[PDB]
């Protein structure tokens, strides 16, 4: 039982990690495609 | 024991929404048969006033090229420049200014905008 | 002071326009329609502004005003016996005027402006008067609802309004300067209000439960995390706290709560709840109800227009305890807050500032002196509901290290038809070393030494559970016989407690203490007589067991004399056993 | 059995045959009422 | 009528007009474009400079010169009458069996004012379901909110469709006596197919339900902005009934899943930040409000119950949208797929299946006084029949004490009876009495939960009717 | 367009025992068949459009190796029509679009073929398109949102792919033409997740819209076991309308006997838990009777081998009396363990021999050997008293 | 690496066992490289000079040290080249590729530098159809007599089977080949286990008239007694030894003697007649009616064997 739980924690934290790393992704890139549509406006 | 209430429930909408539909078309008829009668340049002109003054700034008047001898005069004094077009039957067509955007002003547009706030009172005297 | 238009309604809660001297965070009515909303982003002349309500239906050119005040809520008399929403308007009177439906864009006051009262003037002109300083008295439902000066208030009084008995606009005092008090004032929801000095909690907050008061103890201001789960019947716990705590004023609140809320929090309170003098419990009593469907914002600010007005009662010159009802779903709100913000997550989709809302909330609890010299107290008992009964989430995680106590709720617990259904083993308390004093100097010297007795015994009997189980009860050996049931007595006539009825509702401090006396001194006697060869088995039928475990039925002037008599007993039953 | 049925339709006609009727009667006032308010 | 041309974009779903001030903010649209026909999209952004239009419909004709734009409406709203019983419409307001247009006798917005608190009151009287272990374990309530909880094979749609056809109240068994009233239920389709579509009219029409039936139905193919509005729709329907004419509306959601679906990809549409799992951060709140506009109020007769149906992605608890959901919901009744296999119908987990207000449904004056005791009983039971089952495949019957095995006759005999129900109909009363019976295997005295008025009471009768009558 | 919808109620035929008797498919159906790499996709869609009942047949090969449709060109004119005789590839339509091709024909290739399909259906026949690959086609729509600048939904997909897998799939169907004629489209769609990962979005917006889903697993690859269904992750929902067609085609009883090897099948799941802790051996031996007639419906009804060429095409009632004679024996098995006979013996009995090999028996020979396969499993158990 | 220059170097087709064709002219190896390290560089270029075949064997080398960008090229270059041999001459060509993985990282920084929208792990959304552009420029023509053969060698960074770049891959190509670390640190070479590899064309290249016909059965039956043999040391793992009955403890010799003997073959080269009779003698182990996959006639003039009489 207590390796089930640490494997299933470790899959857990790393789900996480990629879900944290796209949704910082798209802000930026929103971001930036606003600023630019922006100063071209 | 139930299917019997349900058809006659079915029965009855279905006539009452004939007898309306006959009502919408007895309407049509009435408004189709207008312009005969010598009260159309009276209707066209109230068209065209209400059109103008929800049309701020209007550039044109589109009207029919049957329709120019009861507007041609009150478009000329507002100041636009107003053409034909075999369209737009029983009512005008206002150009705005910018040229991007119009109000187009028949007598139907009104009949099937109002037909929904009609059908109330149409009920209610029909059988009311 | 300040009017602008609309200029991009970009989607929900979304405005924007020149409204050049605006300022940060103020009220703001929007649109031809009265809309509330907030300004949260300054930029030139524009600014924009976030809609409670949802902006369906508005349009561009529909002016746009700022009340120059950040979210505040009104303080002065008449707030008893009520009921209001999360930002503080009046249900009853609402309902009245709008119907049964909630309509948006409906104006109210939140306190009634034809109501009179009997003014009671304390000072003379030409007087100093500074904030903070008792100012009228007036009666409210059995007692007097005093007059302060606002915290940021100083002058000399100019005049005074004679006795008399005025409405609350009618302003009592003007100073020399020329300001005019009102009976009532006004506070920012989000500043702490000012006080003297905050003092220690050297005293217990008495709540009324022999497990609370004894195992767990809470002080004068502390605060306590209990979990949610279904059946556990946490309502007769917090009415039972409500009704039976030392707490002059109780104040509960409750947001984002489930749909069927009502069912026992807006019935039993103003009917079903009598306090231990008087008639209803509701003429002491003050509620934020906030259902989920309400817009987020009131959900998320209820909490602080709570603890508010927990800290104006407290100034006030009283004790106050305040409940929070479910903090999930405030939690919930935030996130949902911050998804509107676009501020990046941190762990499963929370902001990171929630620590530091948690720990601002938190922190305004506790036992201080007020401004005018009194004392009071604010103690704060706070629910957390795991997504999953899980505490690793984070909001449990944040919550237990500010919490001087964490108790443990159970269905298995009330399974068994145990009451009150609250965990032994994994809940905890700070406040037992500081209270150590005290409870020498008020209920018994030795106190402490058998609260620590009965938690030893309770380990030794947890300890011992699956040896039974594994074997069988009725086969092991004579001590080990004995300390089970000693344990199992412990646990079902100490422990145990009835809510409903009149007698064992309410239970003081010396009561539970000649109790666990009773059952210790049978315990020795026990051993005495199984060490000297004596069965369990006619220690299972002594004439004592009957009658101490029938104790808790007895009334507060009996038993000292019952204690005595039962102590005698005992003394009987070991000349009967040697 | 199917009697049931058959003065189900019975009736049906029926209803349907009054309120047919009784709209029939009724026409002229409601055409002209459409037609003034649709006309400014 | 105003008429919007200068069309600048065109992109996906998504198309721009200018100087469209009199556009208010969701305001709904048509669109005529060179081929004459006629769109339809909803505004989602104005100001001064232009307007944003999102269109729920193919974009595979439009153009920048002869496409227009004019408003139809300043915020969605609904005709309704009451005559619409035996109606079906396409999810817009449009009647799709073949009948005129309905007579509209108010309009109303889509999205309802929300319930002051204070005027709700606490639900005393249940619903005889006509499923047994919903309606002894399980007892719906008036003015609850039931989540069922589906699988990916499990067949929800039947258990709906016999649930909307059997569903009754039982005034009789209360003090009322007489039957007065009136009931009708609201159904609603969300992301359904062709199959479920002919397969909910022949059940509808079959039986004779239609003529007290209401029927929302929205194809797969079919525009997801359209299956946003739906839902909206039903339960405003459901309000006025319930509220003008004292009706009690039984709402069922077929689908919640699909519609979460939708919203995240129209939320998406807008280019807005996703949140927690990609989900939109504000979704709890959007199924409050579509959960939470229902229930009892004060000193009218009306009663709002809701049964939202949705499957678990992939049988997990843990998602967010029945997360969600058991966050609002009072409960929720699980099924399983194990019995679905086994060849039981329908296959309802007792197990995890859980009520909340149930406490206050049940008892004399409102049911029979049994029901409480009876149903835990039966829980405790059977979870001791099933563990003493799977104890048996290592250890053996020869083994075990007698206890064990009546246990696991009277396990065999509930989960070949009680559960498998199948198409007929009982009441509360049958079911009952089949509880009796199936407890009267048990040795007595077993049943500590029972008081011993009602052991005498009952006790004796066995199973009689069910294998010798349907 | 088409003038009505018909609800279908006749089956699809396959080809394969497991498809077309577990998990049956309607005319008109539709059914997905996700999974990873090295499943075998490839032979399970050829041996589809081989060996399936419909006139036309429509292959799409959406973003495939071209290796396998070289084979498919090379190899069909040499395999005659099972209803008409001629060469397959008359009766065969195929649409070629290599993984190398350029990437925005992939959806163009997809419309065209369900298009051409609904156009035959038209035609008055019946239409089996073969859909190869549902992920190649969202990840062209991916490619072209990542150069167009646009906000992506979840996992970098479009917004609207939900709606146009939905809109694809919803052609199909049984409907009656503008000329009053009856036909259909039967759709097979397979999807290819990154990295065997059935969670991901496109399948579970498959899972709420086809009513046949069909899994498949690597663990079952590994041991070459074809066609490598998962039994446990796949369903079908068309098998309650079938009941009527099979009672006035193949057996009156037909669907009963199907419950319970569904019954058998779900009753050895439910013990595999417990033999994953416990060992075989300590179970009793009516238990592992039951584990042990798993294994022999597992490697004996259900498996079938697609380059044999006597069993690569199997009829519906050859395998309804396989599963006939298999519950048979259990039952019969059962009974002697009731008379104190342990299992043992039994796995040791030779008419074993004659289950296995059954399978390889030609199609008109069957009948003569269920017969005796029924004559020899009652004297095999009623012999030995 | 190794196992790479040792099937280059022993590569030749076998036209005696199926009579057509008898020039059995040596293969021309390509050899291109993404970012190869210096030992492994020199392991390759000793190997190939000593087997005699650098006189026909084209080397398109490109270092770690060189510029990253470059490794965009090189097998762009190597493919066209072997692709205007084998259908301009009818040269039968195979195709060595050093590494994928660095030719995704170079493919995933010139992505991520315009900003594209990455795939799982940032790698570009069209990395498919970028491998689609290579892989697939493989394979055979009909009416000519060249081949283009492919053997790329890739690394799964942590063993790992669904990392997007195996697993790309592996929807593009016919089937693969597996390594395994439990196997390797036992000492043997090469540690091919069975179970994960795949070949899709296997069926194409057997039957009777070409090598033997009793290929499929010997190679099915072996993957089931390593299959068996697998789950029955997972059991093992807990119900221990002793509960093992005798076919049990069978299938448990057949399979560790299986991965001593027939997998591992340190470097020695196998004609397919000796791999065939020591499956054979494998074989034999078992009992004789648990092959149920196997035709009687195949057992009867095959079976018997003893492993002994292949060596001592």
């Amino acid at each position: 039982i207590p390796g089930i739980r640490a494997q299933i924690r470790f899959i857990q934290q790393v789900l996480e990690q990629r879900e944290r790393e796209d949704t910082f992704r798209l802000k930026r890139i929103k971001g930036k495609i606003e600023a630019r549509e922006a100063e071209e406006e | 024991e139930s299917a019997g209430e349900l058809l006659v429930a079915t029965a009855r909408t279905q006539a009452r929404g004939e007898v309306l539909e006959e009502v919408r078309r007895r309407v049509r008829e009435a408004l189709e048969a207008l312009p005969q009668k010598p009260e159309w340049p009276e209707v066209v002109r109230k068209l065209a006033l209400e059109a103008l003054e929800a049309l701020p700034g209007a550039k044109a008047l589109v009207a029919n090229p049957e329709d120019l001898p009861h507007l041609e005069a009150l478009a000329r004094e507002r100041g636009v420049e107003l053409q034909a077009e075999p369209a737009l039957r029983l009512g005008v067509r206002a150009v705005g200014a910018e040229g991007k955007t119009q109000v187009e002003n028949s007598l139907l547009a009104r009949l099937d905008r109002a037909w929904d706030a009609l059908s109330s009172k149409v009920a209610q005297a029909l059988w009311g | 002071m300040i009017q602008g238009v609309i200029q991009k309604i970009a989607g929900p809660a979304v405005i924007a326009k020149g409204m050049l001297g605006a300022r940060m965070y103020d009220i703001c009515k929007v649109g031809e329609e009265g809309l509330v909303g907030e300004i949260i982003r300054l930029d030139g002349d524009t600014a924009f502004v976030q809609v409670y309500e949802d902006t369906s239906g508005l349009k561009v050119g529909e002016p746009v005003v700022s009340t120059g005040l950040p979210l505040a809520v009104e303080l002065g008399p008449g707030m008893l016996n009520g009921i209001y929403d999360g930002i503080q308007r009046p249900l009853e009177r609402i309902r009245e005027k709008t119907g049964i439906y909630i309509t948006r864009g409906v104006v109210v006051h939140a306190l009634d402006r034809e109501k009179k009262w009997a003014w009671t003037p304390m000072v003379k002109p030409g007087d100093e008067v500074r904030g903070g300083m008792v100012l009228g008295t007036v009666p409210e439902f059995g007692f007097t609802h005093k007059i302060l000066v606002p915290p940021d208030v100083r002058g000399r009084v100019k005049e005074v309004k004679p006795a008399g008995e005025y409405t609350v606009e009618e302003p009592v005092v003007v100073l020399e300067d020329g300001t005019e008090l009102k009976m009532y004032h006004t506070w920012p929801v989000r500043r702490a209000r000012p006080v003297q000095r905050k003092l220690d909690p050297n005293t217990p907050f008495l709540t009324g439960m022999r497990i609370l008061d004894v195992l767990f103890p809470v002080a004068m201001g502390g605060t306590a995390a209990i979990p949610g789960p279904f059946g556990a019947g946490k309502s007769v716990t917090q009415q039972s706290l409500a009704k039976w705590s030392n707490a002059d004023v109780v104040v509960y609140v409750g947001c984002g709560e489930r749909g069927n809320e009502m069912t026992d929090v807006l019935v039993e309170f103003p009917e079903l709840t009598d306090p231990k003098t008087g008639g209803p419990l509701m003429h002491r009593t003050v509620l934020i109800a906030n259902t989920s469907n309400m817009p987020v914002a009131a959900r998320e600010a209820s909490i602080y227009v709570g603890v508010t007005i927990a800290e104006y009662f407290r100034d006030q010159g009283f004790s106050v305890a305040l409940m929070a009802d479910s903090t999930s779903r405030w939690a919930e709100a935030l996130r949902e807050i911050s998804s509107r913000l676009e501020e990046m997550p941190a762990e499963e989709g929370y902001p990171p500032y929630l620590a530091a809302r948690l720990a601002a909330f938190y922190e305004r609890a506790g036992k201080v002196i007020t401004l005018g010299g009194e004392e009071g107290a604010v103690t704060i008992v706070g629910a957390v509901s795991p997504p999953g009964g899980d505490m690793s989430e984070p909001v449990t995680q944040s919550t237990l290290r500010i919490v001087g106590a964490f108790w443990r709720l159970d269905a298995s617990l009330a399974f068994r038809r145990h009451f009150p259904a609250i965990n032994w083993n994994g809940s905890y308390s700070l406040f037992t070393s500081a209270l150590d004093p005290w409870y020498r100097e008020n209920v018994a010297e030795d106190y402490p030494e058998l609260r620590d007795a009965i938690s030893e015994l309770l380990q030794r009997e947890a300890g011992l559970q699956e040896i039974v189980q594994l074997v069988g009860p009725d086969a092991l050996q004579d001590a080990e016989r004995l300390v089970i049931e000693v344990g199992r007595i412990i646990r079902e006539d100490f422990l145990q407690q009835n809510a409903y009825h009149e007698v064992d509702a309410y239970c003081s401090m010396k009561k539970a203490y000649g109790i666990m006396k009773m059952i210790l001194a049978f315990y020795k006697e026990a051993e005495a007589a199984i060490k000297r060869g004596v069965s369990i088995d006619e220690i299972l039928q002594l004439p004592v067991l009957e009658r101490i475990g029938r104790a808790r039925y007895v009334s507060e002037e009996e038993f000292p004399a019952y204690f005595e008599e039962a102590m005698k007993e005992i003394q009987g039953a070991f000349k009967a056993l040697a | 059995t199917e009697a049931l049925l058959a003065r189900y339709r019975e009736r049906a006609e029926a209803e349907a045959k009054a309120v047919r009727e009784k709209a029939m009667a009724r026409l002229d006032e409601a055409v002209a009422l459409v037609l003034k308010e649709v006309l400014p | 009528k105003k008429e919007y041309t200068g069309i600048t974009y065109i992109s996906g779903p998504l198309l721009f007009v200018e100087n469209a001030k009199d556009l208010a903010y969701g305001a709904i649209v048509d669109i005529k474009d060179g081929t004459g026909r006629v769109r339809g999209g909803q505004v989602i952004e104005v100001s001064e400079e232009y307007a944003v239009i999102q269109v729920f419909e193919e974009t595979t004709g439009l153009d920048l010169a002869t496409t227009s734009v004019s408003l139809v409406e300043d915020v969605a709203r609904l005709g309704v009458s009451k005559e619409m019983l035996g109606r079906r419409f396409n999810g817009i307001g449009k009647p799709i069996d073949g009948l005129p247009p309905i007579t509209p006798e108010k309009r109303l917005p889509i999205t309802g004012l929300p319930l002051n608190p204070v005027a709700r009151r606490k639900p005393e009287q249940f619903i005889q379901t006509g499923i047994s272990t919903i309606d002894v374990m399980n007892t719906l309530v008036r003015g609850q909110k039931l989540p069922i909880f589906s699988g990916s094979g499990l067949p929800a749609n039947e258990i709906a469709a016999q649930i909307a056809r059997q569903a009754t109240v039982r005034p009789d068994l209360s003090g009322e006596g007489e039957k007065e009233e009136p009931f009708a239920v609201v159904f609603a389709a969300m992301g359904i197919t062709q199959r479920e579509l002919s397969y909910f009219i022949q059940e509808f029409e079959r039986t004779g339900a239609l003529s007290r039936s209401v029927l929302f139905l929205n194809k797969a193919d079919d525009p997801t902005i359209e299956r946003i509005l739906t839902p909206r729709m039903a339960l405003t329907v459901a309000e006025y009934l319930a509220f003008e004419h004292d009706y009690h509306v039984l709402v069922i959601l077929t689908d919640m899943t699909n519609y979460c679906e939708a919203l995240r990809e129209i939320g998406a549409a807008r280019e807005e930040i996703p949140g927690r799992r990609g989900y939109p951060g504000y979704m709890y709140t959007d199924l409050a409000t579509i959960y939470e506009r229902a229930g009892v109020v004060e000193g009218k007769k009306g009663s709002v119950t809701q049964i939202p149906i949705l499957s678990m992605p992939d049988d997990d608890r843990t998602h967010p949208i029945p997360d969600l959901t058991g966050y609002i919901t009072e409960g929720q009744i699980q099924l399983s797929r194990e019995l679905h296999r086994k060849g039981i119908y329908p296959p309802i987990d007792p197990l995890p299946s859980l009520s909340r207000l149930m406490n206050n449904g049940v008892g004399k004056g409102k049911t029979r006084e049994d029901h409480k005791q009876v149903s835990d009983q039966l829980y405790s039971a059977y979870a001791n029949g099933v563990d003493i089952r799977k104890l048996v495949a290592i250890i053996g019957e020869d083994a075990l004490t007698e206890n064990d095995r009546r246990y696991l006759q009277f396990a065999d005999a509930f989960e070949r009876f009680f559960i498998n129900q199948g198409q007929q109909n009982r009441s509360i009363e049958e079911s009952l009495q089949i509880a009796w019976a199936l407890l009267s295997m048990l040795p007595q005295g077993e049943l500590k939960r029972i008081s011993k008025d009602h052991i005498g009471k009952y006790y004796g009768q066995k199973l009689e009717e069910i294998w010798g009558a349907p």
